[PDB]
């Protein structure tokens, strides 16, 4: 339904300061929010190309990392 | 006082190993960004625990990318600018 | 023929030799995987295997406690400017992020 | 069944060797798994190429020699190379 | 005016593709070893000295002066504490200059 | 030579850059479109 | 008159006779040395490592 | 020798496409090294999905399924749309 | 009589050179006749979507001999070839024209 | 026709001329030259294709022509037009190219 | 010591074929170590292709394979 709002401003708050950042102004949240869903999309959508071809409806934790290894953003400790 | 307690929050998540985003809003934001590509998806248990890891570093990456920008312009204050200059430099789009 | 050993064992190596060239022989890299190949890459990835274990277990060590935790590998990778190149754009399962800031941050 | 066919035993033996001391956790296994894995398909992916481009139908030691000298930064290429060289000098005897 | 006026084809390369003048010394060599040699005979290559049955005695390379040490770092040879002053400052380009002027290791 | 319309076409870029009236590049028909480019032109109309 | 090495222990490699080769600092220079075999059975023997600082009566 | 490639391929589309056109040396230069570049990220990314897989086989879905994840946007459904007509073609033609 | 495997799938393009360079590629040791038919064809609507843009670029820029300033303007007009290229370069194609705004004076 | 001008007036016409052609903005020879340093410290006496020269000359502008508009982009972000190196630096580091 | 012959005025020319609107006169000294430093990667992985082929020339495949595995990847040279 709405639940790119689900990432909370507390969480951004959090998240941002691991990153180290000293101000949020409060204009930052919607974009973070966008680009995140943008960064999912595109890893979703290569895990759902790669289980539509092995002919099978569970996306597997191998299925992300085939997509982060074709985006070359790779993860690990997940398997392979 | 204020940016001080923002200022000593930074060391604590630094040191600290845990997740800060919460899991059900995530797992329900990875089905939803999923719909339109496919419905009746089933996801297993640890792929949105490898997507969220995932998450979490690409934005903990582009919040150091987000600091040097506005540094660089000598704020201590972040703005929306400071993404669109990373996300053009970095290649992505 | 009496008692069989490892080509690990010939090549003082831990690193499976058989199980590299099965790899190799089966993940189409060549028509021809000649013998000298799995010998020379378990012996390269045994010793990325031993440079990348013991920075883990100094940083384990450093932070006091006797077990490599994926916490301990990140503290050894991100404190490492070679296997910052070679991990330079892999991501740490339970890692987090190397403690740091720009100056300009701090107070009075 | 399918079987795991992973490098566990052989990572753990080489602790073992340098901190004989410490331990290896269920999750830092995981880590060291993935970046053995990763490495042999980075090295086995280049010396492929290697072979082709030079249009030679073997892979050797002097194909996986040249993907150590490109894939590994600095100090890293030169020890993995002698690593190499000193496991096939005894391996050829 | 001179001794000649149609000096023959001796057997350099008139009009092919190699080099103009005759074979290089190294395949004189090569085609003079495939001739009816008996073991006793004065073959040009035989006439080589041995190898040194010594161990060749370490000169050092900034100064000519006996060297005990060798460095970590550029494998230069040296004899003094001084001379180790001024090899550490050396630019690389005399560097691989003095171990390829006793063709040491350096290509 | 003929270079005079290159010249011209100089003077026409000069005097939008005068007026300040050029694009974001600095730059002065959907029958040049490709079926691809038609049915993304038709994603931009929907 | 006496030769003595001293020095920082920088680097030790030992292999099989048997082949090695020691390195050593002071606070003024460096040096990379092959052994011969009757070093090996005392750099060995009295168990040498990389950091100690030490005194080699070179005849004995 | 022979330079194994694919210049007389390209001049034939390009004079398919606009057959009052001609092409420099240079531009077919990109053009050859952009089709070899393309075959060897697509084949490359079929054989991963093969081991992925546990296949040996290179059928069409994979060479699809790797077009697919390589293309971007409506690229990827055109591309996909002109490969599944062609194999229409050729498994109706025998 | 035989038939051209590529008149038989209707592309101009190579399907048993493509058949051959997967074959000899080592990218399996099994190959399936379909997977060069759909390659080539990839290869040719790629090929034939570019030269399209490029010819275009030529005619509309006063021209007509294609040269890689064309190619360049064809990649980099549209967002699917930008993001597809991105990074790789093209041999005197040059950067498509950008005189910056801001830049570009009041 | 006018003298001395508003700066950047001519600056305007250096980047249309040069982004219009497509020409190699640094001469040959210096190039040339500078390939045959890089590799002897690595390799002596290396030999260099006619190719291979020109395409490392291709690469090396085409490298810098990028890094030049991130540069761009940074100084624009940082309020100034005039390029600095440290706007070089946040464009390589945001990049992952050293640091 | 070849590098001072890439030109301050070949600089200018390169940078504003990137559309900035000034200069600093640092840039000139600094682009001329970036340049060295890209050459100082591309060229010692050319080199690692040409040892690897047994050559003493170094080809336009030896480059284009570096410049490939450097992920730049130029069209034009090679195949």
């Amino acid at each position: 339904r709405d639940n790119i709002q689900g990432i909370t401003k507390p969480a951004i708050r959090r998240l941002a300061r691991r990153g180290g950042v000293k101000r949020i102004s409060g204009l930052i949240y919607e974009e973070t929010r966008g680009v995140l869903k943008v960064f999912l999309e595109n890893v979703i959508r290569d895990a759902v190309t790669y289980t539509e071809h092995a002919k099978r409806k569970t996306v597997t934790a191998m299925d992300v990392v085939y997509a982060l290894k074709r985006q070359g953003r790779t993860l690990y400790g997940f398997g392979g | 006082r204020p940016g001080t307690v923002a200022l000593r929050e930074i060391r604590r998540y630094q040191k600290s190993t845990e997740l800060l985003i919460r899991k059900l809003p995530f797992q329900r934001l990875v089905r939803e960004i999923a719909q339109d590509f496919k419905t009746d998806l089933r996801f297993q248990s640890s792929a949105v625990m490898a997507l969220q890891e995932a998450c979490e570093a690409y934005l903990v990456g582009l919040f150091e990318d987000t600091n040097l920008c506005a540094i660089h312009a000598k704020r201590v204050t972040i703005m929306p600018k400071d993404i669109q200059l990373a996300r053009r430099i970095r290649g992505e789009r | 023929r009496a008692k069989a050993k490892t080509r690990s064992s010939r090549a003082g190596l831990q690193f499976p030799v058989g199980r590299v060239h099965r790899l190799l022989r089966k993940g189409n890299y060549s028509e021809r995987v000649g013998a000298g190949a799995p010998v020379y890459l378990a012996a390269v990835l045994e010793y990325l295997t031993a440079e990348i274990l013991e920075l883990a277990g100094n940083a384990a060590r450093d932070n006091k406690k006797t077990r490599i935790i994926p916490r301990h590998l990140q503290l050894a990778i991100r404190n490492d400017e070679e296997l910052n190149k070679l991990l330079g754009r892999v991501t740490i399962a339970q890692g987090g992020v190397l403690p740091n800031i720009q100056a300009v941050l701090l107070p009075k | 069944r399918s079987r795991k066919e992973s490098y566990s035993i052989y990572v753990y033996k080489v602790l073992k060797q340098v901190h004989p001391d410490t331990g290896i956790s269920s999750k830092a296994m995981g880590i060291m798994n993935s970046f053995v894995n990763d490495i042999f398909e980075r090295i086995a992916g280049e010396a492929s190429r290697l072979a082709h481009y030079n249009k030679r139908s073997t892979i050797t030691s002097r194909e996986i020699q040249t993907a150590v000298r490109l894939l590994l930064p600095g100090e890293l290429a030169k020890h993995a190379v002698s690593e190499g060289t000193k496991a096939v000098t005894k391996y050829t005897s | 005016k001179d001794p000649n006026f149609v000096h023959s084809g001796h057997g350099g390369a008139v009009a092919g593709k190699k080099n103009r003048t005759w074979k290089n010394l190294k395949q004189i060599l090569a085609s003079e070893r495939a001739l009816p040699w008996q073991l006793n005979d004065p073959n040009y290559f035989s006439i080589d000295a041995p190898p040194s049955f010594k161990p060749a005695k370490k000169y050092s390379d900034v100064s000519g002066l006996l060297a005990n040490y060798t460095d970590p770092q550029s494998k230069l040879r040296f004899s003094t504490i001084e001379e180790f002053s001024y090899i550490r400052r050396l630019p690389s380009d005399v560097v691989t200059g003095y171990l390829a002027l006793r063709k040491a290791t350096s290509i | 030579g003929l270079g005079g319309q290159e010249e011209e076409e100089e003077q026409r870029w000069l005097d939008a850059l005068e007026k300040g009236e050029l694009d974001d590049n600095g730059d002065l028909n959907e029958r040049l479109l490709t079926a691809r480019q038609r049915a993304l032109l038709q994603k931009a109309r929907s | 008159e006496t030769e003595i090495i001293e020095g920082e222990v920088v680097e030790i490699q030992i292999d099989r006779s048997k082949v090695g080769k020691l390195t050593l600092k002071t606070t003024e220079m460096e040096t990379i040395y092959d052994l011969g075999t009757k070093m090996i059975e005392s750099l060995t023997k009295d168990k040498v490592q990389a950091g100690d600082v030490i005194t080699i009566d070179k005849a004995t």
